């Protein structure tokens, strides 16, 4: 329910 | 090309989303609490309501989640 | 449905963690929707909020898959 | 090794979306029985009735939604 | 190998989508009369409450006909 | 978004039709709730009413924006 | 020719979404007021306070969902 | 809104 994206 | 975001943004959508999910626990907490204070069909059934709209947050969170990390 | 799943292995473990979570609530809910179903109220205003618990539960079921399948494909 | 979706699971999940669609019929059968014995004194209790009948939609729409993301 | 749906069953959805505009439509013109038949804060709130649930099912009609025929 | 629709034309002309024609219903109806904000009420269940009709109309504005997302995407 | 969303069509939704993410602010604000001054004498008082609270939550999850479904 | 699709 955490996390980074690009 | 289909996704073209910045990095920061979608990381500080995640953090929108986290804040949003501790909200909710929070929610569920005084739900629970309220809820178990307490004969009226009305009454039941309003709480009934909000049980439901907390569990329709839950899986909007986790779609919103989803669509936030395959972005 | 296809991969390329683009986020953390840990959030796709505890998501599905969630998610059962929420299943296991929205079974206790809809066992709690049937009790207050036939346990008691010859009112139109009491039938009508029944009946929008009774399609909240559905809403909020079909919630649950959608986030499963957008979970699993993604 | 691994797999998106087993067909079983993608079947498993097509299961509960057969019964949630049954149910749903069922719901607004007994929406329609309400509907015709419904009372005409208040607003109030009209508002609340065409809300349940909204929400019927609402749940119709996304068992659609949630069938189109599955067969996906 | 993306989707894999018959297609007399996608058929069959876009049936099952108009028949619920429909039903949507006589909704709208059911509410448009008895909210035009009608000083109550409560009352008001909940007739607004109906239309806004109305707009909801509009924009969920929508998605679910444009999710259906991209799959 | 990409291209790659695979519906009728037509259809994509009727939709658009609609989701216009819905953000008409939108914007005079947040018309309707901004006057029956400010024009009166003094209790807790009142208050709360309207909260969930306010918070109605943005769910309504936010599908709406999803629904036109998603019918020029597909 | 044509092309699915004009540059300025996402940007002009995305104002639109910037629009409604600040009033969904003011609007929780304003439900954090009734919050703090809320009354404990019915059960049913508290359910519709939870209720709006619950939709809050559930117009930021379809805001955020917007956004990401826009910049895709 | 009416519409076939495979």
């Amino acid at each position: 329910a955490a996390l980074a994206a690009a | 090309r289909g996704s073209h975001m910045t990095e920061d943004e979608i990381r500080k959508l995640r953090k929108l989303l986290e804040e949003a999910e501790k909200k909710l626990y929070k929610l569920e907490d005084k739900t629970r609490r309220s809820e178990e204070i307490s004969d009226d069909p009305k009454a039941q059934s309003l709480q009934l309501i909000a049980e439901s709209l907390m569990l329709i947050a839950e899986s909007l969170l986790i779609i919103a989640i989803s669509l936030l990390l395959s972005s």
